[PDB]
DNA sequence: GTCGTCTGGCGAGCGCGCCGTTACACCAT
RNA sequence: GCGGCGCGC
DNA sequence: ATGGTGTATCGTCGCCAGACGAC
């Protein structure tokens, strides 16, 4: 019961005990980044990309729609999709921009990505709850989430398990951010291990 | 089903609008068909049967007959009533009565059942005893002449033949009175009332006048419009019925032709610039054919004519020329000499009501168009409509509205009407209201009333209120209808004052509204390059403030403006305010816009039409309610109240003779407006020769300080509580507000000792004022979130620190009134844990709290959640608080009968007693009296038995049940207090 | 440069001059509508679908993705697929849930009615000003758009043609719509009129 | 499927009246 | 029916 | 004289009615 106060969609327990590669996806107001991992918790990609134009004053579908296409060529398949779950409230009045901003986004990558879902309705897309990303790793303090790259800085710069071939890619990566809230986006990885941890 | 109720109501408009033929072909059509003749009852049958009955018309009365008998069915008492009443119109055989008194006889129907069980109108009652009388002359009815008269404790001196009879009477004699019921009834008979306003005249240019003239000569192209087809549609309509089809014919024919159109032409007129919602429209319009074939029913029948008859029998009680053999009250006087009473309604179904509604706002869409173009060149003759469908955006939903051209709209700013509407139940009435005897008969002539203002519920509420004994509503009715004899005047010289402030740059600091044009600007404007960050962006913060504020304005001078033209309406006329109750036995005028349950400046220009003289105590009383409103000594004994009226009586008459040009004392008062009446009331009366022989108009003011805590203190008993609510006699008035603030004053010192910035900012800026209205409404029901509210108004409106979001104020005034209870209120927060514990047990089996007054009421909570399940919440949070406003609305009732028996003029507001000037030391000692008497009777013992034989009587669920009976005989035990001392304080009413 | 305003995704001149066939949408709070033409304004189908479980206070795009999976299932294959847009802004914080709902079809139709977007980078869903559409149908008086009831009753009782076999459907379809108006049903058809008037054969 | 314990969203004392439902900002023959 | 206000207890 | 367009404040709380576990 705890998965279904986590989990938004009523998605099976038997089918995330087996499963095999999983993409964690976070965007924010102006980049996106992602992270494919294996069941045995290897980091086989984890990429940041900030080439957007979507939010310049104006909303359009067609933007969207070209930019998302062009994110998307670039990620591999992977058995389940995950991306990020804040709770925004409509009763707040101001925080709008950045909530259409997050649906519009969420709505193309839950139709885009959910490939094969006219043959079999099998939903292949998911989302999490920051607040149990925020809880399991204990990071974070009352009615809020702290940062953490010191937690980052301890994987690197055993649960990780980053790669040999591309451990030096990860480090140059890590090395070189020093701005734009790279954690923010490394938030991604938190939540894909704390999804490896919780569901199993 | 549907159709069935579809099929009823066409039958039922049918006989109401003698459409005979048309409903008995239907209905052949529809008994023809052997799929047809199904869904359908004796109701239709019998509604034929009786519309061929009430004129002549033997053969197709028997054709329905055998129409009947070939059905299957049984024919009922109505059914044999209606064919006794056709017998009667045409006088027939002795054989043919008997070959069916015989009949009906037998199967087990009874002679006498059709004259009790079925309900008919006299003239039937009587056609259908003349014809019976044809075969036996003996028959007769049961007199029943002797009425029932209430016998309960309480109201057993009221309704007793012995003692002193001193009923008072008006001032008007009776030929003038008629000619007032004369004048309502043609105010009435039309349902709406045309008012000169209040706003400054534009004198008439050109355009003006242009614009008027246009839009006269458009007006009579619409009406010509309209009745064109209005015509033809009552032709298809009428082609689809011979079709054997159900249509909108009967309802469409409910009215005149030039009733309908001018119906539809009026609701036009009232249509809002920006747009109204199509089924709004659609359900006003039908409501609105409802009410005016409701009203204009009675002229064609004939009710108009006997009501005008037993109207001018029944003033001789209330004229002052005019002498009765025995006095009595006015609804004893009603009951007898034969007067008619109204009858209920039968509401429509909901789907013909919105057909109709849909039928008549199309016809209004289609009917009506207009040039394209205002100006005067008529080039290429282009018509278009003027209303046109719109789907918009209303709430959070999509809704299809009707709305204006923008050339019509234009056209009606630019010839400023000077005329504001009203409805004819929205205005007081010109002559004395009726005596209420029925939750639905009373108050204004010839429609529809209804006892209770109930809008959620009135099913259940309307149920109980009609199964009870009669007698039990008794106290209620005669407390309804004296509160509804109280004669009224406008006190002209107010109103000069205010209509002056009122058509130039108004005063808003003492109540009237200012123009539009005194709105607040902008400071500036925007610019095309923003010079700093935080420019171009305040610009919308700070000029939607000023939006927001003009909007306000509009608001509050557009409801002055109706106040205002209402009043002056009514300047040289005495008129009446009909009263109604709410569920909880609250007490509220009919007419809205202009009564005493409002603000300082509608209470001001409100005065008594019969004046008493003064005698020995009268200009003490008057000089002490002056002081009252006054305000500036609210904790100080009454002598010194009336040495204060002596040493400011220059101010006083300062402000009577000069209102506005010398010193203004009268303004700084709480009611500015009440304190100038009075000075002027006390400036005349010292002035005259003898001031005991002064006539005075002016109601005085007698209050309780918290009347829901004075009811708490009593039914515990408490000793050191009754204290503080001035139940226990003393010298100086206690006030509870003060005490209150006190307490939370000196803990919010003590809390300030320790390291907090929220008391040390509150140092000083507590007072009376920002706690009195929380305090007054905590035994009313209000909670934290409400409380907050009202500090947080009340705050606004100082020079306090911009920390607004005051949480700890409401947290200290609960906390601290709490601690109150602890200390000397331990009764109260006993039975209210009690009624609480009670009401949320009640709740949870399923059930809604129901109770009885001790005058015999019932009252019931309508309460529930979206058969349905009730709403907890709401049941269990507001049981305490309903029960006493039931107890304070039953001792005003107690003190208005008591009152009336000794000749005193009683009006009510909500715990605040009015009265004549001479009449305040009697309206005391008789309040006191009522209050000892009242809860001289066990009145939580009463509560507990009743809600153990109501609630908590089925064995089915035992173990809920015992618990309810538990906590349902757990009252809390009284204290020492001695009750008897009410009667002898001073400041339990001041 | 009025098919700028017109037209937002501005497709080249080319590819509207040899269309085929076209679908209309239009949605609403509460239903969607759609019609389907085939260059000679001769009216395939005509559909709408009302029962939703949509705006109702829960924003899960879950049940979005499902629910237009099954109205697009319906929809056949057409060139291009024209959708309406409403005027509504972010300024306005009143109606924020239905831009929200509105934002949400879009997209999500946007992103599923293109099929074959990534491998070829043309687009094939269209976005039409509807205010522009009562301008040409001369429905606009003010800033507002009336009605066009009236307008496709005299339609269906040489501007648009109806195959003998269907009319009398859809006319026991328009007399379902007395009781209660459907707007977005003849909004779809007058918007499909207006692309083959301004767009296509201009 | 059914019904017993648990948690997360709901709503704020009544009565009456008014208004509104849809920023205004920069500009030039 | 929703929101913004105002008044009375 | 007008139409041409334009788009990134909440701050409480308690409690009870639907939701999921045991049968």
């Amino acid at each position: 019961r705890f998965l279904r106060k986590l989990l938004k969609p009523d998605i099976e327990r038997e089918r995330l005990k087996a499963v095999n590669s999983i993409i964690s996806i976070v965007f924010g107001t102006r980049r996106i980044a992602w992270a494919h991992l294996d069941r045995k918790l290897t980091v086989l990609d984890w990429q940041q990309s900030d080439r957007w134009s979507l939010m310049r004053g104006i909303y359009s579908s067609s933007v969207y729609l070209e930019e998302i296409s062009s994110i998307i060529s670039k990620m591999p398949k992977a058995d389940f999709y995950v991306l990020e779950k804040t709770g925004l409230s409509i009763q707040n009045s101001s925080l709008f921009p950045i909530l259409l901003h997050f649906h519009i986004m969420e709505a193309m990558l839950y139709a885009l990505l959910n490939k094969t879902f006219a043959q079999d309705g099998q939903h292949q897309v998911l989302s999490m709850n920051r607040n149990a990303v925020g809880k399991h790793f204990e990071l974070m303090i009352g009615d809020s989430r702290t940062s953490g790259k010191e937690l980052v800085k301890q994987f690197l710069f055993p649960r990780v398990f980053f790669p040999s071939d591309k451990i030096v890619h990860y480090r140059q990566m890590f090395l070189s951010t020093e701005l734009q809230r790279v954690e923010e986006l490394y938030d991604s990885l938190l939540q894909a291990i704390a999804f490896y941890e919780l569901a199993v | 089903s549907g159709q069935q109720q579809r099929l009823l109501a066409f039958f039922k408009c049918c006989l109401l609008t003698d459409q005979l033929p048309l409903a008995h072909h239907l209905l052949v059509v529809h008994h023809g068909q052997r799929q047809k003749r199904k869904l359908l009852t004796l109701d239709m049958y019998n509604a034929v049967m009786l519309g061929w009955a009430r004129q002549g018309a033997f053969k197709e009365l028997v054709y329905v007959l055998f129409m009947v008998k070939d059905a299957g069915l049984t024919p009922d008492l109505l059914s044999y009533a209606a064919a006794l009443q056709c017998m009667g119109r045409q006088d027939q055989d002795a054989g043919t009565i008997e070959r069916c008194l015989e009949q009906m006889s037998q199967e087990g129907l009874k002679l006498q059942a059709l004259f009790t069980a079925v309900l008919l109108s006299e003239e039937d009652r009587a056609t259908v005893l003349k014809a019976v009388h044809k075969v036996k002359p003996t028959f007769s009815l049961p007199p029943q002449l002797p009425p029932p008269v209430n016998t309960s404790k309480l109201l057993r001196d009221v309704y007793a033949k012995d003692g002193r009879v001193s009923y008072p009477k008006l001032h008007l004699p009776l030929k003038t009175l008629q000619c007032l019921f004369e004048k309502q009834l043609h105010m009435e008979l039309a349902s709406r009332v045309c008012v000169v306003s209040v706003e400054k005249p534009t004198l008439p240019s050109k355009e003006v006048k242009h614009a008027r003239k246009t839009l006269k000569t458009l007006r009579d192209q619409w009406e010509k419009a309209l009745c064109r087809a209005l015509r033809e549609t009552k032709n298809r309509l009428e082609r689809e019925v011979y079709e054997g089809r159900f249509s909108l014919y009967p309802f469409l024919c409910l009215l005149d032709e030039r009733e309908v159109v001018r119906m539809l032409l009026q609701v036009l007129q009232a249509l809002p610039a920006q747009g109204e919602s199509f089924t709004t429209l659609a359900r006003e319009l039908s409501a609105r054919t409802f009410s005016r074939h409701v009203v204009q029913r009675q002229r064609v029948s004939g009710q108009v004519q006997a009501l005008q008859n037993h109207y001018r029998k029944y003033l001789c009680l209330l004229a002052s020329d005019a002498e009765v053999p025995e006095p009595c009250l006015p609804r004893q006087y009603w009951e007898a000499l034969g007067a008619p009473e109204a009858l209920r309604e039968q509401p429509w179904p909901l789907p013909v009501q919105m057909e109709l509604g849909k039928l008549l706002a199309e016809m209004l869409v289609q009917a009506t168009q207009m040039p394209c173009s205002l100006d005067k060149p008529h080039r290429s003759s282009r018509l278009v409509p003027v209303l046109y469908h719109v789907y918009s955006f209303r709430n959070v939903q999509q809704i299809g509205i009707l709305k204006p051209h923008p050339a019509y709209v234009q056209l009606l700013e630019k010839a400023a009407e000077p005329t504001l509407t009203f409805e004819a139940v929205d205005v007081p009435m010109l002559c004395p209201p009726l005596p209420w005897t029925s939750p639905h008969s009373g108050a204004f002539l010839l429609s529809p009333t209804k006892l209770m203002r109930t809008v959620e519920g009135a099913t259940q509420h309307q149920e109980l209120l009609e199964t009870c004994p009669p007698t039990a509503l008794h106290g209620a009715l005669d407390a309804l209808t004296q509160l509804g004899n109280c004669a009224w005047r406008v006190n002209g010289r107010v109103l000069d004052l205010v209509l002056q402030l009122f058509q130039a740059k108004g005063c808003p600091q003492l109540g009237v509204p200012a123009p539009p044009s005194e709105a607040p600007q902008p400071p500036e404007a925007h610019l095309p390059h923003s010079a700093a960050p935080a420019r171009k962006a305040e610009l919308r913060r700070e000029l939607a403030h000023c939006q927001k504020v003009a909007r306000e304005m509009h608001s509050l001078r557009a409801e002055a403006l109706y106040r205002l033209s209402l009043a002056q309406h009514l300047r040289d006329r005495v008129f009446w305010l009909p009263h109604n109750m709410d569920f909880r036995g609250r007490t509220y005028p009919c007419p809205p816009h202009f009564n005493h349950l409002g603000s300082d400046v509608a209470r001001a220009l409100l005065e008594f039409a019969q004046g008493r003289p003064l005698g020995p105590h009268g200009l003490d009383w008057l000089k002490i309610h002056l002081v009252n409103l006054t305000g500036l000594k609210k904790r100080e004994p009454l002598r010194k109240r009336l040495a204060f009226a002596e040493e400011v009586m220059d101010d006083i008459l300062d402000s009577a003779d000069q209102p506005l040009t010398g010193r203004k004392w009268w303004m700084g008062a709480e009611e500015p407006w009440q304190t100038l009446a009075c000075c002027m009331e006390v400036a005349n009366a010292v002035r005259a020769s003898d001031p005991a022989a002064y006539v005075s108009h002016l109601p005085v003011h007698q209050d309780g300080s918290c009347n829901g805590l004075q009811h708490y203190a009593a039914l515990g008993r408490d000793s050191v509580g009754a204290a503080s609510v001035n139940l226990e006699p003393s010298d100086v008035p206690q006030d509870v507000y003060s005490g209150v603030a006190a307490q939370v004053e000196v803990f919010r010192r003590q809390d300030a000792q320790r390291g907090m910035r929220v008391a040390q900012v509150l140092e000083g800026f507590i007072t009376r004022k920002v706690v009195k209205q929380t305090v007054m409404t905590v035994v009313y029901g209000v909670t934290r979130y409400g409380g907050r509210l009202q500090i947080e108004k009340r705050l606004r409106e100082l020079s306090d620190f911009p920390q607004e979001f005051v949480w700890e104020a409401s947290h200290y005034l609960v906390r601290q009134v709490f601690k109150s209870l602890q200390e000397m209120f331990s009764g109260t927060r006993a039975i209210q844990h009690w009624l609480t514990e009670s009401a949320r047990l009640i709740s949870h089996m399923g059930s809604v709290v129901e109770w009885v007054t001790p005058l015999g009421v019932p009252v019931i909570q309508p309460y529930r959640l979206d058969s349905r399940k009730p709403n907890t919440r709401k049941q269990k949070n507001g049981f305490p608080p309903n029960f006493i406003h039931s107890l304070d609305s039953s001792h005003m009732m107690l003190t208005a009968l008591h009152c009336y028996r000794k000749g005193l003029t009683f009006v009510s507001v909500h715990d605040c007693y009015w009265t004549h000037a001479a009449d305040v030391s009697v309206m005391n000692q008789v309040c006191r009296e009522q209050f000892v008497r009242l809860h001289s009777e066990p009145i939580l013992q009463d509560l507990s038995r009743f809600l153990v034989k109501r609630f908590c009587s089925e064995p089915q669920k035992i173990l809920e049940a015992s618990q309810l009976k538990e906590t349902l005989q757990a009252v809390p035990k009284p204290g020492a207090f001695d009750l008897e001392q009410v009667k002898r304080s001073t400041y339990f009413f001041s």
